[PDB]
């Protein structure tokens, strides 16, 4: 038998199965093959189109094809044109989502197949889904690279640009998930999904630098991509990759993101452990289940409640439906990995479960269910009984996605084509070819990092240049660099805002956002003129920490490390450094000399650097082209001077020279009169700005902080810090110690956060806002470079941190009065923060250690699992400080490693007012857990009162000191906080005594 | 699927029956419509039969904008014998003699057998009657 | 050097149909000389086209390409 018979058999199978139900009016396949359903999904039709394209490519190898490739290629083109038309039908939603990403403004995903219109409201679907758009982009660039023509005019290029801009911001907004259910509770909440972000990263990488028109194209067929978004997506993947979601330990939806459709996980060993884990935890006799504890269309499920009631998931386990389609995906992965053993085993497993039509055509049903007779028998013996096939397994109903995957897998298994043909864009590469790829790996090899970064020295003033030359430091003032131009960072953002504008539809282009250091490290050509920019760290900043040489040195070192470790483009990066004559400011001129000498030496903390003139570096280097533009103490107190008349305050402002008094008078004037009042030095706002700039020049930290509180300004980096804290797994609370506090659990827009923090600031204090700004930026930087230092942290509270800081500083002061925190330099606050954040050692009073540990809300490693195993062996429950933790709801709702229990236990633990009391309580809990796990014979007879136990230990140690040191009964238990846990007579022994006494009774 | 009923039934002209046809590796020939006695009785007259042959040959030889030579089949029926049924009518024999010698009506008519005409005659290949 | 699995679509060495296959399809064009000959052929059902109906295209003998190739590769200094 020649190839003709097999190809004709595949053609008849496709005609009788896939293309039979195609809608000619739109080219979109429906979700149901019977009943005249008007609902259509995006994934199934796209997969069918991909399978048809694969079959056409397979049949292309015959010159006497009789035009059979023709109908398949044109069907793919018609489907893609229809889906593109349906996407472009909705235009207002895209613009709304580009500015304010919300479920209300999300792009609709389901619409009528007869006329391409919406049939169902967004209150019953959600409609928010990004994986479909990313997969559509990946496939469209796939077939464009193949040789197919889908785009005609320049308008679709602009639409693709807008779609890329919209999908760039997917790493923050939570999604409803591939299964539409999101959280396993199915209550109406959205959680982050690793598969969606992985697909987005793959599409963003693939779309970069590609000609959309195919064979012909000069200057209007390219796509521009920002590297910062790709870097952030990769970071989010690497952080969230081990666990698909916070509420889901493992799901079966991870395979397509880590298989042929994506090929996104280039880590081999972590890939192997993920594959082993998913196979071990999700293997079934009839295939792969979606994930654990899943009551999807099962026997007990009823069509009367969209949202599942709590504790129903516990009853829903053990009767999970079965999907054999994933055997085909594992078959695909095995065949691309060249492992015929997996191919044969999975084919043998698939052979009996497959069904036949009247003519014997293969059938792959959707899901498998157990009859009502084996509802309880199946629970005792997993898989003992036999399930039953679904409705779409006999006749009249099909699952077109299933037969599409089956036919593509059979086509690959029969060796009728090659993996290269189906992947012209080489998404998957072997280990021996991973040497000189773009956006993925460096030329030095995967397990190597020896990049050399180019740095250019440019002066600012001729006097500074000659002064540096007198000491041997060589630098060039900008006036001899006439052919080259140096521009700030706002030129590039305005230029990027210029592009992507269309008049017919209404288009705002790229949003005005700051550009990262990687983007500015490149060289630009505008109107034929070379443009080079320096990182945003050198430009003038109204803030105050930019006046400290140590902070700038640390920041530039961090930037150099970041450039070294996240650079993969062809060619050495370009770095520009500028030195101002105001930086020297007398005696401060030594550290900059040392840094320049070290830079000249060649190595900066293990990083190789090169220095030379700008003209040689710019010559012989690739310059990227932007051609779109051508086509297109105080003596004044608040209380005493509050009631003074306006003229008296104005005269006092006139005749006073103290900065603090001037600032407080300006504050009183703005609070009483308003910002629009006119003073002797212009408007109130102008005078405030002038005095703030003068204070910044004079480096009065209290004055600059108070002026900053006046200026109503904020840093443009809080959102990355909050989102990286959220994706790490920690929680952030903004507020003041001893006052109201706001808890953040999901990413929020900067406007809401700024509003809430500034209303709180107006309520309680004056100069705090800049203080929490400094603490949060420092904490984010430390967690970025030293992540293990914050180990054991769950809820971070800036107010408690700064209170502990002030307490430690007061202890250090001793006899001398405690130095005010508002007057501390940035270097001093950084050093003190690093000191207090240290793991701490002995020598100091153990009470202070307890206080600082409790203020940070420190928890021991493995505390949560110990609490869980305690409650499992606690028939009654645990009651601490008036809060109750009933065992039944938490056992029937929760499981071992899920985060909701950790949140609940932290909530019930956080009611303790005294932090060292909380630490004593957690130590007691750990001791109880250890002693109970060491001996299973002894069990609790009733609920335990931890307050009673700590009071008993209090009395016992009071008696012991009375016997030993002849100390009378003293109120308060502070001497215990002084007493170390371990030693001759520690707290742990007394905790063990109390536990032994409780168990004996 | 699209609720299309195809071409509706219509009377077929003489221009279409002249050309040969291919249906599943077979040769078919269709007689002209005016020798149909099951529709109307005007075809029961030999003189009228002669006049319709003459006008139809004239019309066929007039335009003939399609490639190749025409082909007309003229079966002789039992109704075109005499009353005794032992000889053809005088009009039919005379018409046959005129269409011999290559001049009848207003056109040149050449006689022969289907064996010779098959090598030089337009053939139309039909594909939509192939099994699905 | 290419492996046995890669010799599928190489130029000047192997055909697109595979090494152990020969099923090439060649194209032919029918062009007549004179109107009398083409009408005579059409009377027998033979289809052919007169050279005066292909005005955008040109038909030239083999010596034209020979002289064109002879024109190439001329240098005056050497």
């Amino acid at each position: 038998e020649t190839l003709w018979d097999k190809l004709d058999h595949y053609y008849r199978i496709v005609k009788s199965t896939l293309l039979l139900y195609q809608s000619p009016t739109t080219g979109l396949f429906p979700t149901k093959t019977c009943g005249g359903d008007q609902k259509a999904k995006i994934q199934d039709s796209l997969y069918c189109a991909a399978g048809a394209w694969a079959l056409a490519l397979a049949y292309r190898r015959i010159d006497d094809d009789k035009g059979r490739t023709h109908e398949l290629e044109h069907s793919a083109i018609k489907c893609m044109r229809g889906i593109l038309y349906c996407y472009m039908r909705q235009a207002d939603k895209v613009q709304q989502f580009k500015q304010d990403p919300r479920p209300t403004t999300c792009l609709h995903s389901v619409f009528n197949v007869h006329t391409g219109d919406e049939l169902l409201s967004y209150e019953e679907y959600g409609h928010l889904q990004i994986n479909a758009v990313s997969l559509y982009l990946l496939y469209l660039v796939e077939m464009i690279s193949s040789g197919l023509q889908i785009i005609y005019n320049t308008d679709e290029v602009s639409f693709i640009q807008n779609l890329v801009f919209c999908v760039e911001r997917v790493y923050r907004v939570p999604d409803f998930g591939v299964w539409e259910r999101g959280s396993k509770y199915n209550n109406g909440s959205t959680e982050l999904h690793s598969s969606s972000v992985g697909l987005a990263k793959a599409a963003l990488e693939a779309i970069n630098g590609f000609n959309l028109f195919g064979n012909q194209g000069c200057s209007w067929s390219v796509i521009f991509v920002d590297l910062d978004a790709h870097n952030r997506n990769r970071q989010t993947l690497c952080s969230l990759l081990p666990r698909e979601s916070r509420s889901h330990n493992t799901d079966a939806a991870l395979l397509p993101c880590i298989s042929y459709p994506a090929f996104a996980l280039d880590d081999e060993v972590l890939f192997s452990q993920t594959l082993d884990k998913v196979v071990r935890k999700l293997k079934g006799k009839y295939g792969f289940k979606r994930f654990l504890r899943d009551g999807y269309r099962t026997s007990l499920e009823d069509p009367n409640r969209c949202y599942y009631k709590p504790a129903e998931i516990k009853l829903f386990d053990g009767i999970e439906c079965e999907f054999p389609i994933f055997f085909l995906y594992m078959m695909i992965d095995g065949v691309f990995r060249g492992n015929p053993k997996q191919v044969q085993e999975y084919q043998d497993l698939l052979t009996p479960v497959l069904h036949h039509t009247t003519e014997g055509y293969p059938v792959v049903p959707k899901y498998y269910y157990v009859p009502a007779d084996f509802v309880e028998y199946e629970k005792n013996n997993p898989g003992s009984q036999k399930r039953f096939p679904s409705n779409c397994g006999r006749d009249g109903k099909l699952f077109l996605w299933g037969q599409a995957l089956y036919i593509i897998a059979k086509l690959l298994a029969d060796e009728l084509i090659s993996p290269k043909d189906i992947d012209p864009v080489q998404r998957y590469v072997p280990l021996k070819d991973q040497r000189n790829v773009s956006m993925r790996f460096s030329n030095q090899g995967p397990l190597e990092n020896d990049l050399v970064v180019h740095v250019a020295l440019i002066a600012e003033s001729q006097r500074l240049q000659v002064f540096l030359n007198t000491y041997g430091i060589q630098t060039q003032t900008p006036q001899q660099v006439e052919p080259i131009q140096i521009w700030p960072q706002q030129e590039l953002v305005k230029a990027y805002l210029q592009l992507g504008i269309n008049e017919k539809l209404g288009l705002s282009g790229r949003p005005d956002r700051p550009i990262g250091c990687l983007g500015t490290s490149k060289i630009y050509r505008i109107l034929g003129k070379t443009v080079v920019c320096y990182p945003i760290i050198f430009d003038l900043s109204d803030f105050y920490m930019s006046q400290d040489v140590f902070l700038l040195i640390d920041d530039i070192k961090n930037a150099l490390q970041f450039i070294k470790q996240y650079w993969k483009m062809h060619g050495r990066p370009l770095f520009l450094v500028l030195i101002r004559e105001d930086n020297i400011r007398g005696s401060r001129f030594n550290p900059i000399l040392d840094m320049l000498a070290a830079l000249k030496k060649g190595i900066i903390g293990g990083v190789k650097v090169h220095v030379d003139r700008l003209q040689t570096l710019i010559s012989g280097a690739v310059v990227e082209q932007l051609d779109f533009l051508r086509i297109s103490q105080p003596d004044v107190n608040i209380s005493e001077w509050k009631d003074k008349p306006t003229h008296e305050i104005l005269q006092k402002l006139n005749d006073c020279s103290c900065l603090a008094s001037q600032a407080i008078l300006l504050g009183i004037l703005l609070k009483r009169e308003g910002p629009n009042f006119i003073t002797k030095e212009g408007t109130v706002s102008d005078h405030i700005e002038r005095v703030y700039r003068r204070a910044g020049s004079q480096k009065l930290w209290l004055a600059v902080r108070y002026g900053a509180a006046f200026t109503q300004k904020f840093s443009s980096s809080i959102a990355p810090h909050i989102t990286t804290f959220l994706v790490h797994g920690k929680q952030v609370t903004l507020g003041a110690f001893g006052h109201e506090e706001e808890v953040i659990s999901n990413p929020l827009s900067p406007r809401v956060i700024q509003n809430i923090i500034y209303y709180k600031c107006n309520t309680h204090d004056e100069r705090e806002a800049v203080i929490q700004q400094e603490l949060v930026i420092h904490i984010g930087w430390i967690i970025s470079n030293n992540p293990e230092l914050f180990s054991g942290m769950l809820k971070i509270r800036i107010g408690w941190i700064i209170h502990a800081m002030e307490y430690e500083l007061q202890i250090r002061g001793g006899d001398k009065p405690a130095l005010d925190l508002y007057q501390l330099s940035p270097s001093e606050v950084k050093q003190l923060l690093l000191d207090i954040l240290q793991p701490q050692q002995n020598g100091r009073c153990w009470l202070n250690r307890r206080q600082i540990d409790g203020s940070l809300n420190r928890t021991p490693t493995g505390f949560y699992d110990r609490v869980w195993q305690i409650l499992e062996r606690t028939p009654n429950g645990i009651i601490v400080a008036g809060k109750h933790l009933p065992q039944q709801p938490t056992l029937s709702d929760m499981t071992m490693y899920e985060m909701n229990f950790s949140l609940l236990v932290e909530d019930t633990l956080g009611n303790i007012d005294q932090p060292q009391y909380r630490q004593i309580v957690v130590e007691l809990l750990m001791v109880v857990s250890i002693v109970l796990e060491r001996n299973p014979e002894l069990e609790f007879q009733d609920k335990v009162d931890l307050d009673r136990l700590v009071k008993e230990a209090f009395n016992e140690f009071q008696k012991d000191q009375s016997r030993l040191k002849e100390i009378e009964k003293q109120d308060d238990m502070t001497s215990f906080y002084n007493t170390p846990p371990l030693g001759k007579r520690g707290t742990c022994s007394y905790l063990t005594k109390a536990v032994m006494n409780l168990l004996l009774e | 699927r699209m609720k299309l009923s195809g071409r509706p039934y219509r009377h077929m002209g003489v221009l279409g029956t002249s050309k040969l046809y291919d249906i599943r590796k077979t040769i078919f020939t269709f007689t002209p419509q005016f020798i149909d006695q099951q529709q109307f009785y005007l075809a029961l007259d030999n003189k009228m039969i002669v006049e319709m042959l003459r006008t139809d040959l004239s019309y066929l030889c007039s335009r003939w904008r399609m490639t190749g030579q025409p082909t007309i089949t003229f079966p002789i029926s039992h109704s075109m014998l005499d009353e005794d049924g032992t000889s053809l009518n005088s009009s039919i024999l005379a018409a046959l003699r005129k269409m011999q010698d290559g001049y009848f009506g207003g056109a040149r008519v050449q006689t022969g057998k289907l064996s010779e005409f098959l090598t030089t005659s337009c053939c139309t290949h039909l594909s939509f009657m192939d099994p699905g």
